[PDB]
DNA sequence: CTCGTGCCTGGTGTCTTGAATCC
DNA sequence: GGATTACACCCAAGACACCAGGCACGAG
RNA sequence: CCUGGUGUCUUGGGUG
């Protein structure tokens, strides 16, 4: 079952904290960022051990 | 005279042994109450009564 | 020389000139103790004035410190403190005197001293017994928990003794509860326990046939391999070193946002120090410490096998007693730092104003003596503001109302585990005490059992430099860590000095 | 943190053993004897 | 010696509690065993 | 360390001794001064340390009007006033001495 | 005027950040050093102005664009606390944030300082600089009693007595006026000067024993 | 005689990161 | 996640820190 | 010429 999960990370773009809402669904192995404010998107692979702060890093890396 | 040693007076039924040791034989004190709100808020000055 | 140099910079625009102010600590010396007076007077104090007049009967200790000053455009013997001598030690003043002259000083030739004068209060260091560091212990868990077995080890330098931190790796899985079986450890500042083939793979050997190769060494041992089975499958999509050292990183207690390019790079400091630092320290040594993980899983399994009993924590081999020196070097370095630190807050502002600082004016010789002095009238072992979580009754007065009270006072060993936690196992007498401590001589009450006394004979190791022994080793055939394998080494033994694994050898006998 | 600073005295006046955060304390360092804890335990005032 | 020092105090928690268990329970003057809230606990003391 | 009545810069007095005023000393001419000047005309008891990076940029240095000064630590709010006779001179100057004590 | 200056949405943000007690204007000056060093190179601090206010215990105002200059500002500053703790201020609360803000000859303050600690004391009239100002205060005396003073181990008050002062231990300067032990005394009462900044003029609460006297 | 430095007393205010079973 | 963990008694052994301001003494 | 106040909180060591 997908586990919609909400973080106190930081929205890299909109700059709002404890928005950022993550949806890991591990029969496909796909992770989904989303911002409860200004409404960006980031998907991310993945595995049966990631956790929101895993996917949130790997949207750091794909900023810069 | 501790816990343990209350209960053995109880068990004598030496009720009225057990009242004097705890309060004539101790700490005594008197309080006025008011008989409507019950509480301890009585100001007493026994020289003017 | 544990932290032997303050540094400090400023890159001067204010034309840059960097400027490092650095201040480095050298020799130690010490002098005999001394008594000063109001007046300013000085002179050899001996005990019995001490006692009398409520003193302190204490040496005066200075340290060398010396100034430099780099600047780029792009001292002499400061007083620290005073430290209480032990009576008859090798630096009391009646130590020499001999028995003529000690009739003269009130002192008596029976008092065999072993106790430090306190505010004239006579104060006997009680041995602590603790745990010994860097041993590997397995114990079981009870049946209301998923972990069955867990291994446990507390790593502690060679340097000093002292403690760093506390690692663990437990068993999951219950008996045909728990479905997948697999192991995780606990690495400190880590928030969340890490799987085993994970760690396997973040120190730099990545495929399965070499990782099973460092744990087991017989490849017939199905059981043992059939055990290990799950913790593959579930470490199986981490299949290169760096999403290893990433996946690490994303949970050690650090801060959000440190990306990739260096949340690596802060996992490897992590893994190169704190974990298991006993055995080096040093970059490009990742060899040793995947050998020993190894090991350590290949116990754990022995145990959840049935083919070796767990620990016995009682067994008196796995103990160790602190007596004086150890127990006044874990307080002294505490101390140091707080010393080190009024330094540095001090000399941020005495620069600002650019004016030579005289030194002895940056050395509050309060901090080492008044610490000293209150943890030892007191027993509270910390930072006075702590006085509570640190352990009490360390210090005692010495009881001096016959003879042998005090021989026995001064021969006492403590185990500070309570008053809580009733059961048996520290307080029996266990049969590894014969000989080490009195079968007989114990208290009364709730220490009962949980404070002994040393055996007649005993004797307390002073401690001794492990490196001559590596070299009496290496120079009779033991042969590297790097030339090992199982395949080949079927057969020969492990050899370890003070629990880090060193070599190989395949005639112990002559050995 | 003014009005929450307020709060907090109050609460810790009437009982400092307060669970998931740090008791007020004394510059002495040891915690500040509070009513509650005037009354529990053996040397408090109903058992003692 | 263990034993003795430790299991007197399991024993002394027991005690402890039997009686605040029972210190209220008296017998009437209509032979009922009874407690301060008058509640029956048996209609006759030992049954005999 | 002293605050200068007239732009509210905050420097080491013997700096206001040395250099003068370096926003003010124009007009002020404290660099020529005696102590009795420079303490008529700078204040040691200042309070709200306001470091200025950008004074071209801030909001924070055109509200404290200083958005036409130098880099530097600044006072929100300096105690005393020039004296009479200095708020004088300057008015011949062509400068309004716009008070810093609130 | 003032109210030209007020602020927009196009001028910079302000946050607030929680700093140790007492260090609020060691984290200012540290974060000044640190923009200056850095202007004109590659990676300027991007922060324009850092304030704190003695009213605000604890916090340090910062101006800038982005909240990534804020964390840059403090990095590795050991008198801030290492939680996530900044706030964002309002812009309709920026001015207040900048707020700078007594004292009349023939008026009571209390002073603040020395053996007349916690007085009642009228201001007889300020220096011409304006920092001291002369106090007319009820005089506590030994007039010479044990010499061969504290605010613990002072004397009673009273009015001083000169013929008291001739007959036990003076300089008559007028009418009423007398200098003893170097102290001015006129009519019965201490003529000193303190410092405004040792003197309470706000929220002065006469005593009992100061309405009986006055 | 004046200025500067050091010492003592009084008032105000905290923080580097570091024992076990049961319900 | 806390709360529970015998009773009474004896005796010896201890105690805020740092910073700022004011006053006094010494030296120029 | 009757009244008449000397500490606390801990810790440690002991007794049955
Ligand atoms: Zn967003
Ligand atoms: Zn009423
Ligand atoms: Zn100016």
């Amino acid at each position: 079952i997908k586990q919609k999960l909400e973080t106190q990370f930081t929205c890299l773009f909109c700059n709002h904290d404890n928005s950022v809402v993550c949806t890991l669904d591990k029969k496909n192995s796909i992770g989904l960022l989303e911002c409860k404010k200004c409404n960006l998107s980031f998907q991310a692979p993945i595995n049966s051990l990631s956790q929101p702060i895993d996917i949130y890093s790997d949207w750091i890396d794909a900023c810069e | 005279f501790g816990e343990m040693e209350r209960d053995c007076m109880i068990a004598h039924g030496a009720a009225g042994f057990l009242k004097e040791r705890l309060m004539e034989a101790s700490d005594a004190f008197r309080v006025h109450v008011c008989g409507i709100c019950g509480l301890m808020s009585v100001i007493a000055n026994l020289k003017k009564n | 020389w544990e932290e032997p140099r303050l540094i400090l910079d400023q890159p001067a625009q204010h034309d840059n000139i960097n400027k490092r102010y650095e201040i480095r600590f050298g020799k130690i010396y010490l002098s005999r103790p001394t008594m000063t007076e109001a007046d300013g007077t000085t002179h050899a104090m001996f005990p019995q004035e001490a006692r009398l007049r409520n003193l302190t009967y204490s040496s005066p200790v200075y340290l060398d410190m010396e100034k430099s000053m780099f600047t780029s455009i792009d001292g002499n013997k400061v007083h620290i403190g005073k430290v209480p001598i032990m009576l008859r030690s090798k630096f009391c003043s009646l130590r020499t005197l001999d028995e003529v002259d000690l009739y003269k000083m009130k002192e008596c030739p029976y008092d065999m001293g072993g106790y430090f004068v306190i505010n004239g209060s006579e104060k006997v260091l009680i041995a602590q017994e603790r745990s010994a560091a860097n041993i590997v212990q397995v114990f079981k868990k009870a049946a209301p928990s998923p972990i069955s077995h867990v291994a446990e080890i507390r790593s502690a330098l060679e340097k000093g003794s002292r403690l760093i931190s506390t690692m663990q790796i437990k068993l999951y899985g219950r008996e045909d509860k728990g479905t997948g079986r697999t192991i995780k450890a606990t690495l400190p500042y880590v928030k969340q326990d890490i799987p085993i083939v994970i760690v396997f793979r973040a120190l730099g050997v990545v495929p399965d046939g070499e990782i099973l190769q460092h744990i087991c060494y017989d490849e017939n041992d199905w059981q043992m391999l059939e055990m290990l089975k799950p913790c593959i499958e579930e470490g199986f999509v981490i299949q290169d070193k760096e999403v290893a050292l990433d996946f690490i990183g994303r949970r050690g207690s650090a801060a959000l946002g440190i990306r990739r390019e260096k949340r690596i790079q802060y996992a490897k400091d992590i893994l190169q120090k704190e974990l298991l630092p006993h055995i080096t320290q040093e970059e490009g040594f990742e060899t040793r410490k995947t050998f020993f993980l190894g090991y350590m899983v290949n116990r754990l399994l022995l145990c959840a096998l049935e083919r070796k009993d767990q620990d016995d924590r009682d067994h008196f081999g796995k103990k160790r007693l602190d007596l004086a020196g150890p127990l006044l070097a874990n307080l002294f370095r505490i101390l140091f730092r707080k010393l080190t630190r009024e330094i540095y807050r001090y000399m941020q502002r005495c620069i600002e104003t650019d004016r030579d600082f005289n030194l002895n004016l940056a050395v509050k010789s309060t901090t080492i003596t008044s610490g000293l002095k209150y943890s030892l009238a007191t027993g509270n072992w910390g930072e006075q503001k702590k006085a509570m979580s640190s352990r009490a009754g360390v210090s005692q007065v010495l009881n001096r109302y016959t003879y042998s009270s005090t021989l026995s006072h001064l021969r006492r060993t403590n185990t500070p585990i309570g008053r809580d936690g009733k059961l048996a196992k520290p307080r029996q007498l266990h049969n590894t005490h014969w000989g080490l401590v009195c079968p007989a001589e114990t208290p009364e009450g709730q220490a009962c059992g949980l404070v002994k006394n040393l055996s007649l004979l005993s004797g307390i190791s002073i401690g001794s430099p492990s490196e001559p022994i590596i070299n009496f080793l290496e120079e009779w055939g033991m042969e590297p860590l790097e030339d090992y394998d199982p395949a080949q080494h079927t057969k020969s033994t492990r050899i370890f000095v003070n629990g880090v694994w060193t070599g190989i050898h395949r005639d112990p006998s002559m050995l | 943190e003014v009005e929450q600073l307020l709060q907090f005295h109050v609460a810790t006046y009437m009982d400092n053993d307060i669970a998931g955060q740090p008791q007020a304390l004394q510059k002495s360092g040891r915690p500040v004897k509070a009513i509650r804890a005037r009354l529990k335990g053996k040397e408090g005032r109903l058992r003692g | 010696l263990i034993d003795t020092a430790v299991k007197t105090a399991e024993t002394g928690y027991i005690q402890r509690r039997l009686v605040k268990a029972l210190e209220d329970i008296m017998v009437h003057y209509d032979g009922t065993t009874r407690n301060s809230l008058g509640d029956i606990i048996q209609f006759l003391y030992g049954e005999d | 360390e002293r605050a200068c009545m007239l732009c509210g810069i905050v420097l080491p007095g013997r700096v206001f001794m040395q250099n003068g005023c370096p926003n003010c000393d124009s007009v002020l001419n404290l660099r020529d001064s005696d102590q009795a000047t420079v303490n008529e005309c700078t204040s040691s008891s200042f309070e709200g340390l306001v470091a200025v990076g950008d004074n071209e940029h801030s909001w924070v240095a055109k509200w404290l009007r200083v958005d036409r000064f130098q880099p530097g630590l600044y006072a929100v709010r300096v105690d005393g006033r020039l004296p009479s006779d200095i708020v004088a001179a300057l008015e011949q100057y062509g400068v309004y001495y716009r008070p810093r004590d609130g | 005027p003032q109210r030209l200056l007020i602020p927009t949405v196009d001028d910079p943000g302000i946050w607030g950040v929680k700093v140790r007690l007492g260090k609020e204007k060691d984290v200012v000056r540290q974060i000044l050093k640190k923009k200056l060093a850095r202007e004109g190179t590659k990676n300027p601090l991007e922060i324009y102005s850092a304030f704190q206010r003695d009213s605000f215990k604890g916090h340090v105002y910062i101006e800038a664009r982005k909240a990534e200059a804020i964390n840059d500002a403090l990095k590795g500053n050991v008198n801030v606390f290492s939680n996530n703790s900044k706030f964002l201020v309002g812009i309709v609360e920026y001015k207040d944030l900048l707020r700078p803000v007594k004292l009349t000859r023939g008026s009571y303050v209390r002073v603040k300082n020395g053996k007349f600690k916690g007085d009642l004391a009228q201001v007889d009239e300020v220096l011409e600089n304006g920092l001291e100002a002369r106090l007319k205060l009820v005089p506590r005396l030994d007039y010479g009693k044990d010499l061969s003073y504290t605010s613990k181990f002072r004397p009673a008050q009273r009015l001083f007595s000169e013929a008291e002062a001739r007959v036990h231990e003076i300089r008559r300067d007028r009418d009423g006026f007398v200098t003893y032990g170097g102290e001015e005394y006129y009519e019965g009462f201490l003529y000193k000067t303190f410092r405004l900044q040792n003197l309470i003029v706000n929220s002065i609460n006469p005593t009992l024993n100061e309405l009986s006297l006055f």
